[PDB]
DNA sequence: GTCCTAGGACTGCAATTTTAGAGAGACGCGA
DNA sequence: TCGCGTCTCTCTAAAATTGCAGTCCCGCGCGCCGTAGGAC
RNA sequence: CCGGCGCGCG
């Protein structure tokens, strides 16, 4: 056997500015979302139908920000442990001081030359970098090979991620956590942070992703149809984005920064940003993520059509593989199918004439209901699916009513019982489908449990009560008879039967029965009680349970069982349903 | 509580599935208890 | 050759490690190692006409050693 | 009246917050 | 004329709390209330 | 056809 290979795969990875040109090739440019009075997507808004679409594709079609500084992600800057502290080997507070306070990186490239001898990141701005360097080098050239060696904000961080040697940086990490090792808590997490740099810049050089990217130079904007709080935020960025170019300050460079963060993720800040309302705002890590979000929510559970829900109710005379569907369910459920039959016959002249005629509820309605209902099975389920059969197949039938009538053997499995308990029915479409039911989750092929292999579908209470009632044998002994010591005889089961019928006998009178198979009696293995030995050589072997008439003479052996009505009945009903099958087949 | 527990016994196993006939291993478990075995 | 070998096991002849061998030869060149692997992991958990040789053991690490991208020294 | 209008509970884990261990440059006293 | 513990920091190895991050059954039904603020 | 609050059923 050869295996039907299927190599299918998806990828996420970081975009690149380009890729996010080309998602929106389209630029959101005002924060404007619709008009006050005419109720129109602005122009160049976030609801732009030049850049969107027209009034399907504004479901997929994306656009971006350009924002005017980049801004860094916060999930790669602000998250522990920090990958970009981590790429370029600096602590967290510093970073998180360059991209928030006041504070400029010295020397932040090393691709190109420089002259100053400016290390490390000076909280403190540089007095003579204020006045004496720009007023002797003038303002275009100073301004020229300013971003060369200080520099603050995100664009610093971007310039260093994007000047970063890889391979060196895998070298020397190797060579440090070598010199750590041939010399003890922070002696050994030094080293782990070393094995994870070599780790993480390895990562980047198999792969299409650039460390650069970290940090963002475009905005993409989600479509407006998935956005009919996620627009506010979209404003704010486009509020204090289109005020920085208008300067073009270090302030207003900052509030981006935070208007992208809040909209990327809040609550990760310590303080997470509220609204007018002291409400705080929803972020698409927060509508991705949880229990509530898009991946538990609406990927791993699904609402579905052609589906129904009515209280459950007891039937006793339905079959162990049928249920019970009300009316209305049923008509909404198979209502396709039910204008199928209608035009079929000629009955309809089209689907509107069928729908009205559904709609009347004609008489000729319920007929091509129970006709199409007739082999198309449909699964029942309740509430608390704790296991597999927990979801069950049956043919449903036409019952009055507005209830479904469920089985009282297969409440064991669902857990359920008539006290006001409910079950959602599912009608299978599609032929794969109606045969996956049909041959796999009815309840005749599922008589066994999966956890242990015990029956699922074994009598209880009622019927429990019923069956120890009948099969409990004689009062005995002194329950039986007020003195010491010191019953009529059946030739067949039928005859005890026929007795019992008549009032004759009563369940639980003793009887002796006439026995023409093998000794097959379950009984205590006990010699007779007593032996009756005739001079002519016939003998009577009495049991607790039976007699048995034996000769010396002959090979003749006459069985006769001691029991009641109760244990007959009991054989029979089972011998009788093992030949009735037996026989239908 | 339970809920959240089967949850996560789920999802650990839930990749398990019987893709093989006979995968050609070797080891045994040694056993010297009836419905176990 | 994948068409001939899906219709020759229909017919009734199971294939051996020389047919997947040969459609290794080709899998091995297409710069996704996960092809030769499945087709590996087919051959190894399988009978015992198919369980993998030399060349197979060649075929699925040329394929993993030439691989396009990602690291494959674990694999291999 | 209003029309635009801008505070559990448990676990996991890196991050301080020391505690400590050694330790040395300049030294006031001293041999 | 230097030598001696040593004054005054001094810089980092090694635990010791400590402040977040993460999570905490499923499936149904019904009702109410939002959408705020200010110079006219 | 959007979310919060309250009350319930299994
Ligand atoms: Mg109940």
């Amino acid at each position: 056997m050869i295996d039907r290979y299927k190599h299918q795969q998806l990828r996420i990875g970081l975009v690149s500015p380009q890729q996010i040109s080309a998602w929106a090739t389209g630029e959101v440019t005002k924060p404007y979302t619709f008009h006050y009075k005419t109720n129109k997507p602005e122009k160049d808004g976030l609801f732009c139908e030049r850049i969107f679409g027209p009034i399907r594709i504004r479901r997929y079609q994306m656009g971006y920000i350009k924002l005017t500084c980049p801004v860094t992600h916060v999930w790669y800057l602000k998250r522990l442990p920090s990958y970009i502290a981590n790429l370029l080997d600096k602590p967290l507070k510093e970073l998180e001081g360059l991209v928030y306070c006041d504070f400029s990186f010295a020397r932040p490239i090393t691709k190109k030359p420089t002259f100053l001898r400016l290390r490390g990141s000076f909280e403190y701005e540089i007095q003579s970098w204020k006045y004496s360097i720009p007023l002797f080098f003038t303002t275009q050239g100073f301004e020229i090979f300013r971003n060369r060696e200080i520099s603050t904000g995100a664009g610093a961080i971007r310039e260093q991620l994007a000047d970063l040697d890889l391979r060196i940086i895998i070298e020397n990490s190797l060579v440090e956590w070598k010199q750590l090792g041939e010399e003890d808590r922070k002696i050994v997490r030094r080293k782990d942070f070393l094995v994870r740099r070599m780790e993480l810049a390895k990562h980047f050089i198999r792969t299409n992703i650039e460390p650069e990217w970290m940090v963002l130079c475009l905005l993409p904007v989600l479509p407006p149809e998935l956005r009919p709080d996620i627009n506010e935020l979209y404003r704010r960025v486009i509020y204090r984005n289109n005020t920085l170019t208008d300067l073009l300050v270090m302030c207003q460079e900052k509030l981006v920064q935070e208007a992208v963060d809040t909209l990327l993720d809040n609550g990760i800040r310590g303080q997470p940003m509220r609204d007018g309302h002291n409400k705080v705002y929803k972020s698409f890590s927060d509508v991705i993520e949880g229990k509530e979000g898009r991946f538990r929510e609406t990927l791993l559970g699904k609402r579905v059509d052609y589906s129904g829900r009515s209280v459950i109710v007891v039937g006793p005379s339905l079959s162990l593989h049928r249920c019970g569907l009300p009316r209305e369910i049923a008509i909404e459920l198979f209502q396709t199918f039910v204008i199928r039959g209608l035009i079929r016959q000629h009955l309809a002249s089209n689907i509107g004439v069928a729908k009205s005629q559904i709609r009347e509820k004609k008489p000729i309605v319920w007929e091509i209901l129970q006709e199409v209902m007739q082999g198309h099975p449909v699964l029942l389920n309740r509430a608390p699916t704790l296991h597999r059969l927990g979801i069950q197949s049956f043919q449903p039938i036409l019952v009055e009513g507005r209830t479904i009538c469920l089985h009282p053997l297969v409440c064991k499995g669902f857990n359920a019982d008539f006290d006001g308990d409910q079950m959602a029915v599912h009608v299978p479409l599609s032929l794969e489908a109606q045969a996956e039911a049909r041959l796999l989750m009815f309840s005749h092929m599922n008589l066994l449990s999966p956890a242990i292999g015990d029956p699922i579908s074994v009598p209880t209470q009622d019927m429990l009560i019923g069956l120890y009632v009948l099969t409990s044998g004689t009062r005995r002994g002194i329950c039986a008879n007020r003195y010491n010591p010191c019953e009529p005889f059946f030739c067949n089961s039928y005859d005890a039967i026929g007795a019992y019928r008549q009032k004759r006998i009563n369940l639980d009178s003793p009887l002796w029965l006439r026995w023409q198979l093998d000794q097959r009696v379950i009984a205590s293995k006990e010699v007779p009680i007593e032996v009756h030995y005739e001079s002519f050589g016939n003998y009577h072997e009495i049991y607790a349970h039976y007699l048995i008439v034996r000769s010396v003479k002959k090979e003749t052996l006459y069985i006769y069982i001691r029991t009641t009505v109760g244990h007959i009945s009991f054989y029979r009903e089972i011998e009788e349903a093992i030949q009735g099958f037996s026989q239908a087949c | 509580d339970a809920g959240y527990l089967t949850r996560r016994l789920v999802e650990v196993v839930q990749h398990i599935v019987v893709r093989r006939t006979d995968c050609g291993t070797i080891r045994g478990i040694s056993v010297s208890f009836i419905q176990t075995l | 050759a994948l068409d001939i070998s899906y219709e020759m096991e229909a017919a009734g002849r199971f294939a051996t490690t020389f047919h997947f061998n040969c459609l290794l030869s080709v899998q091995a060149t297409c710069g996704i190692p996960e092809v030769a692997y499945a087709t590996f992991e087919n051959m190894e958990y399988g009978e015992d006409f198919m369980k993998p040789d030399t060349e197979t053991y060649n075929w699925v690490i040329q394929a993993y050693t030439r691989a396009d991208s990602y690291d494959r020294v674990q694999d291999v």
